[PDB]
């Protein structure tokens, strides 16, 4: 009765997979201050002077509401 | 308020980052669920209200040298007193940063 | 007149339709520097911001404009007398020093809510800034205020099965104040306005000449152009030369008379975009003020 081989999957996890499936790596709200699949994610900016501005865009219905959190370090 | 970037950004090797935030994880008494090496879905009680968060993280590439930790809020199913699914998102990940970034 | 349009209008929305489609809110943790926070207001272009308190992980109240005219006011004063605390305390520590024993919880509104609830909370608890806040989620949504509130009755009740009140006019209807009016001079140093803002809490002030005529308005939004210089000092100069500073020109001061008719006001003030109307006479001296509250005050205790 024979032993028996594994051949085994591996990559495919090998390199995390890449970004852009639609989702911005950065956004740029300069302005003098609808997209799809970012909802929910977590923004932030580069923390500045020991506080954490964290922000994201979460749906109740039919309203999107993007929040942002100041918050020391 | 400027610009935006997604997540966080490390040069550090893949498989450090993603040993060091399941660290960060149990150290918090955070749950966590392995779906990929890349992917993890985390779940947390609320030690002041008794709720329960889940959020998701997945790490990609965006250089040969550079990835990106992302991390994704998971919907559930007068005066406000205790909670904010929203903030407590916030936090989440800021304690999940914090404990095993930088 | 009487039950109003407006009235059931009222009843028969919810604070949910009032929402913009999309809108961005900033919240506060309370452990966060009184300073930085202040900034961030103007950075973001924002009048209020909700505070989170992480201890007890819930919002406890609000940051607006008048908490920090309060705390310049305060500050001002205490380096008179060589006492600096003031900048650098956290919102946490400033709530503290005056909420002090006398308890203000943070007032909120569910979106399931009537609009009439909403108007009803605004003036009740003599405020500017009503959140929506999800009971489900424990979400902050948005942030009601008065202007949103007249805008979307002046545009969803467009249409006249009209109150015989709309035709009626400020001075009958006596909606608005006529007496004791807050107004400072070409001159007055802007520490003064603050003094006036503090004691008479009124969102602006009439800029009047020698013989009382209105030739400019200073609010409180002017007042968080002093969180864009990176000194805080320039607290001493005139009321005139603090108003140059305002971004985008003028049209000079918006203004209305006792004997125009409600409907005229309520459009002019929507369409400006405005929080008041300065009441002026023939002459252009100032008789009075008409404010959104007053109006809203009016059209839910049933026009005038
Ligand atoms: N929804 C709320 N619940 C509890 N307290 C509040 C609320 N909104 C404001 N406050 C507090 O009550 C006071 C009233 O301020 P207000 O909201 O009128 O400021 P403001 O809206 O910027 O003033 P104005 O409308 O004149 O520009 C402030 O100290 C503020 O901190
Ligand atoms: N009656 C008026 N005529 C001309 N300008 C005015 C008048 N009232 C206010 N302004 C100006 O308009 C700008 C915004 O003031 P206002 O208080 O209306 O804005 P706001 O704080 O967003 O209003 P609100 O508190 O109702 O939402 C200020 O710089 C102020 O000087
Ligand atoms: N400069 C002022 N002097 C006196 N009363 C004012 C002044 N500004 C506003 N008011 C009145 O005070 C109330 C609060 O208005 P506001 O603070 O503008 O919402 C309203 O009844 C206004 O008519
Ligand atoms: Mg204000
Ligand atoms: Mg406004």
């Amino acid at each position: 009765g024979q032993e028996m081989y594994a051949f085994r999957s591996e990559e495919r996890f090998k390199s995390p997979p890449i970004l852009p499936p639609h989702l911005l790596q950065v956004i740029l709200n300069k302005d003098t201050n609808p997209n799809h699949v970012m909802l929910n994610h977590l923004y932030a900016l580069s923390i500045k002077d020991s506080v954490m501005v964290l922000s994201a865009t979460h749906r109740y219905k039919k309203k999107y509401v993007t929040t942002l959190l100041y918050k020391p370090i | 308020s400027m610009a935006w970037h997604l997540g966080i950004r490390s040069q550090s090797r893949p498989n450090d980052i993603m040993a060091e935030v399941c660290r960060a994880i149990k150290q918090l008494d955070y749950e966590w669920k392995v779906v990929n090496p890349y992917y993890l879905r985390v779940r947390r009680k609320n030690p002041v209200t008794s709720t329960f968060s889940k959020m998701s993280l997945q790490l990609y590439q965006v250089d040969s040298r550079t990835y990106l930790l992302d991390f994704r809020s998971i919907d559930d199913e007068v005066a406000p007193r205790p909670g904010s699914h929203t903030i407590e998102f916030f936090e989440m990940c800021a304690n999940l940063i914090k404990i095993l970034a930088q | 007149s009487n039950s109003s349009v407006y009235t059931t209008f009222m009843k028969s929305h919810r604070c949910y339709d009032l929402i913009p489609t999309s809108s961005k809110l900033v919240v506060f943790d309370t452990s966060l520097q009184v300073k930085k926070a202040f900034f961030a207001l103007v950075t973001n272009g924002v009048r209020a911001a909700p505070l989170w308190d992480s201890k007890k992980q819930s919002f406890v109240g609000m940051l607006t404009i008048t908490d920090f005219i309060n705390i310049l006011h305060r500050y001002y004063k205490s380096a008179l007398v060589q006492i600096y605390e003031l900048e650098e305390h956290k919102i946490e520590t400033w709530r503290e020093v005056y909420l002090q024993d006398s308890f203000k919880p943070l007032v909120c509104i569910s979106p399931n809510a009537s609009l009439f609830d909403a108007v009803s909370s605004l003036i009740r608890n003599k405020i500017h800034r009503l959140p929506v806040i999800d009971p489900e989620s424990g979400n902050t949504l948005y942030i009601l205020t008065h202007k949103r509130i007249l805008k979307f009755l002046k545009l969803f009740i467009t249409e006249f099965p009209k109150p015989e009140f709309m035709s009626k006019s400020l001075e009958e209807l006596q909606i608005g104040t006529y007496a004791n009016i807050a107004m400072v001079r070409t001159t007055t140093p802007v520490y003064v306005a603050l003094g006036i803002f503090v004691q008479h809490r009124v969102s602006a002030l009439p800029v009047v000449d020698e013989k009382g005529r209105v030739v400019d308005i200073y609010s409180k939004f002017d007042v968080i152009n002093l969180a864009a210089e990176k000194t805080y000092n320039n607290l001493d100069v005139s009321v005139t030369k603090a108003l140059q500073h305002r971004s985008h020109y003028f049209e000079g001061v918006l203004k209305c008379y006792l004997h125009e008719t409600l409907e005229a006001i309520i459009n002019r003030l929507v369409e400006a975009e405005v929080h008041r109307l300065v009441v002026v006479d023939e002459h252009d001296v100032v008789k009075g003020i008409v404010s959104l509250s007053d109006i809203l005050q009016a059209l839910v205790l049933t026009g005038g």
